[PDB]
RNA sequence: CGCAAUAGAUAUAGUACCGCAAGGGAAAGACAAGCAUAAUAUAGCAAGGACUAACCCCUAUACCUUCUGCAUAAUGAAUUAACU
RNA sequence: AUCUUAGUUCAACUUUAAAUUUGCCCACAGAACCAAAUCCCCUUGUAAAUUUAACUGUUAGUCCAAAGAGGAACAGCUCUUUGGACACUAGGAAAAAACCUUGUAGAGAGAGUAAAAAAUGAUCCCAAACAUAUAACUGAACUCCUCACACCCAAUUGGACCAAUCUA
């Protein structure tokens, strides 16, 4: 074919090499930093930022 | 003009005696001119940090 | 300072607006062959460039409409006179 | 209250004394305005915020130019007070596809060929 | 929910060439040339609208 | 306190915007055009711009992908040898 | 303890680094180093628009001083050099009177001259012919 | 893809010590802050622009959290290290 | 709306991804019998708007101009409405969130401007002065100049990087 060309005059693929597939493995997200966490997403003062907001249709 | 280093450097900065009458003059005035003397202002190589100050005498 | 009487002398209010200082070129090699243009100058050609065709642009649409206007008011008044016979 | 602002057309009625008093003239009037913006959008109504940004005036002095007929002045007479109108003047005629990238405006409001 | 679109999956060799010939097949129904992705490496070719129907029948007459 | 005392550089300042926005004035009591006659002689500019607008907005769509992209990355095991 | 930062040391140094010269115990102390390293950084850029204003002034001083010694006061010079097209700016002018008195010596001169014929032109009835330094330069 | 002496068991120990009692319940073993060498010199969020020059000149109302913005209006922090 | 006003849910506003084509401004015409303006669209200047999929966050703020109701037409007074600003940058009025000037961000030992100066009761007065040498100059992070550019909002939301440790 013509990729497996391509493939004799590159280096030998080992699990050095490998890699995912762009855009699949989408990074994460922790409460560091000025942005992610001064109030980490929750807002401010109230029982939302708590986590005791009522229940799921009240 | 040709001078050495440090005779030019006293030459420049240089402290310069300014009499200044004032007979029927006014007091401020005289303290403006003496403001400007004083402080340096009357010198193109004038600094704040440069003590470049002449001596004035009021009569 | 001098802005007012600069622009009432058909100058720029600011020297470093358009004239020799501002545009001519800033160098020339030593034999005397010139130099690469600067940025600005371009920036300014291009900027200049595209206010000349704006108004050449807006210009000629205005002069179609005007002909245009009077193309409808020749085939309005005078199409009338097709009913004026027979 | 604090209300938009519909200026009579009394004002816009050039008299014979002000017509010797700018460069001019009731018949033959010029087709287009170069505009410049000499005054702040901030502190006044949205209702200018957005004329001016239609109108291409974001940035300062940086003159632009627009169309002589109704439809623009308009909206320049919400905007009479951030900016100066004035003339443009073609001494020389429209450019040509040559001298297109040799043009210049002066000061006067008059657009020329090289320079 | 609302974005339409069709896949030529298993294409095998260069899919530019298909890529063409699709652009061609469908830009008179269209009435402008449709946007197109390549997946080079998958092998597949999707095109933006439903033309499923279309590209069956298309792919038929040429013999596939 | 709370009153000021108007200066004479501020009523300079005054009248020379005064005097700008009154030659404004003057500068639109001349159109080169009436209602009229403009109507529609900006029409096919308008449409063919909102067409633009239109095409750039509906070509939207991921970018392609090349074989070629994805195998360069064994070159982070390259060596001399 | 699964992870622990082990290099704590530098992202300390890091701050610290900039504040031994400092003086107290904030020079050492991290907790007060930080807070004064970041005002010190913040006048720091705030300061390069002060540099250029202060600057300007003291040529303005200068140039007022040199133009007093010879009995032109400083809106004169710079607001009638302009006038005959001479775009020298303040800096220059500061260094002109400070190390070429006589070069400045010979603007003052040309300054005055324009002002002469400024009030004399005014002084009189209509367009009577321009002074010999009044004369425009077109480009 | 479990911890490695503030972790891992509370543990060298349910000992020492606290409590009348039920009961509670430790610590640890292998040039950081603080000082000295070397007290200070008009002026002021202690720095910055600088400068030949450390000060002198010009600029400059500490940080976090809560109230509509808060000159410090109020709350919190002696400071270092580890854990959080 | 809420045994609710120290909170929650829905809406409005915000964000992302996606689809499509009209969105804003707007003259003339038009909206009742019993002052400011408002609504609605052809054009025109523009490039945005609607729709779909998916989440969080804010919510009953202060001051100024104006028109009202309550307390005098006052009490720096409660409330409704149109606008601006603040909670974002910078320069001015002495200090100064709310007045005036100004926004899209870096380097410069360059330049032009904006606003901006007064007239004729209780500790200790409070810049110093100046009647007459030609009106211009001074003045920002606004603008121009040489170079470089993603590199100045809270709550929230999207994105690009990454310290140290373990494993292959
Ligand atoms: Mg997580
Ligand atoms: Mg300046
Ligand atoms: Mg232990
Ligand atoms: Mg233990
Ligand atoms: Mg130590
Ligand atoms: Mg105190
Ligand atoms: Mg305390
Ligand atoms: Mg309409
Ligand atoms: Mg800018």
């Amino acid at each position: 074919a013509r990729a497996l060309d391509l493939l004799r005059g590159l280096p030998r693929v080992s699990l050095a090499n490998l890699k995912p597939n762009p855009g699949s493995k989408k990074p994460e997200r922790r409460p560091r930093g000025r942005r992610r966490g001064r109030k980490c997403g929750r807002g401010h003062k109230g029982e939302r930022q708590r986590g005791t907001r009522p229940r799921l249709g009240f | 003009s040709s001078f050495s280093r440090a005779p030019q450097q006293w030459a420049t900065f240089a402290r310069i005696w300014y009499l200044l009458d004032g007979k029927m003059q006014p007091p401020g005035k005289l303290a403006a001119m003496a403001s400007i003397r004083l402080q340096g202002l009357h010198k193109p190589v004038y600094h704040a940090l440069s003590d470049c100050g002449d001596h004035v005498v009021i009569m | 300072a001098g802005g007012q009487w600069r622009l009432q002398q058909g100058l720029a209010a600011n020297p470093s607006g358009y004239g020799p200082l501002t545009e001519l070129p800033d160098w020339s090699y030593a034999d005397g062959r010139p130099a690469p243009p600067m940025k600005g100058q371009l920036r300014r050609k291009a900027e200049r460039e595209t206010f000349a065709r704006r108004v050449v642009l807006l210009s000629q649409e205005m002069d179609a409409g005007l002909q245009a206007w009077q193309l409808r008011q020749q085939k309005l008044q005078e199409e009338q006179r097709k009913q004026e016979n027979a | 209250k604090f209300t938009r602002s519909r200026i009579p057309e009394k004002v816009f009625q050039a008299s014979p004394e002000d017509h010797e008093k700018y460069g001019g003239d009731p018949q033959n009037p010029h087709k287009l305005h170069i505009v410049t913006r000499i005054k702040s959008t901030r502190r006044r109504p949205y209702w200018e915020k957005d004329i001016i940004k239609m109108l291409g005036l974001e940035k300062a002095h940086t003159p632009q130019v627009h169309k002589n007929i109704p439809s623009v002045n308009a909206k320049l007479k919400v905007v009479k007070h951030l900016i100066r109108i004035k003339p443009l003047k073609l001494p020389q005629g429209l450019p040509a596809e040559e001298n297109m990238s040799n043009t210049c405006l002066k000061s006067t409001g008059e657009l020329v060929v090289q320079w | 929910g609302n974005r339409q679109m069709t896949v030529i999956r298993k294409v095998e060799g260069d899919i530019w060439a298909l890529q063409k010939d699709v652009e061609d097949f469908l830009s008179p129904l269209l009435g402008k040339t449709p946007v197109t992705q390549v997946n080079e490496v998958t092998g597949t070719l999707r095109i933006k609208g439903y033309f499923d129907q279309e590209l069956k029948a298309w792919l038929l007459e040429k013999g596939f | 306190r709370r009153p000021r005392f108007v200066s004479l550089r501020a009523k300079q300042n005054m009248i020379r915007r005064l005097e700008i926005e009154a030659e404004n004035h003057y500068w639109l009591s001349m159109p080169y055009m009436t209602r009229e006659q403009e109507r529609g002689h900006a029409a096919v500019r308008r449409r063919e711009a909102f067409e633009a607008i239109k095409a750039a907005a509906t070509s939207k769509f991921p970018p392609h992908r090349f074989i070629a992209d994805q195998l360069d990355h064994l070159n982070v095991t390259k060596k001399w040898s | 303890l699964r992870n622990r930062v082990t290099d704590r040391y530098f992202r300390i140094q890091e701050v610290l680094k900039h504040a031994r010269h400092f003086r107290g115990r904030k020079n050492r102390c991290y907790r007060l180093a930080v807070r004064t390293v970041i005002r010190a950084f913040v006048k720091c850029t705030k300061a390069r628009y002060l540099k250029k204003k202060n600057m300007r002034t003291l040529w303005i001083n200068r140039i007022t001083a040199a133009s007093q010694e010879h009995g032109l006061k400083y809106p004169a010079l710079i607001g009638n050099l302009v006038k005959c097209q001479v775009e020298l700016n303040r800096k220059v002018l500061a260094d002109l009177a400070i190390y070429e008195p006589k070069t400045f010596k010979s603007l003052a001169a040309l300054a005055s001259r324009r002002r002469h014929e400024g009030f004399a032109a005014a002084l009189g009835d209509g367009k009577e012919p321009e002074g010999i330094f009044s004369r425009v330069v077109q480009y």
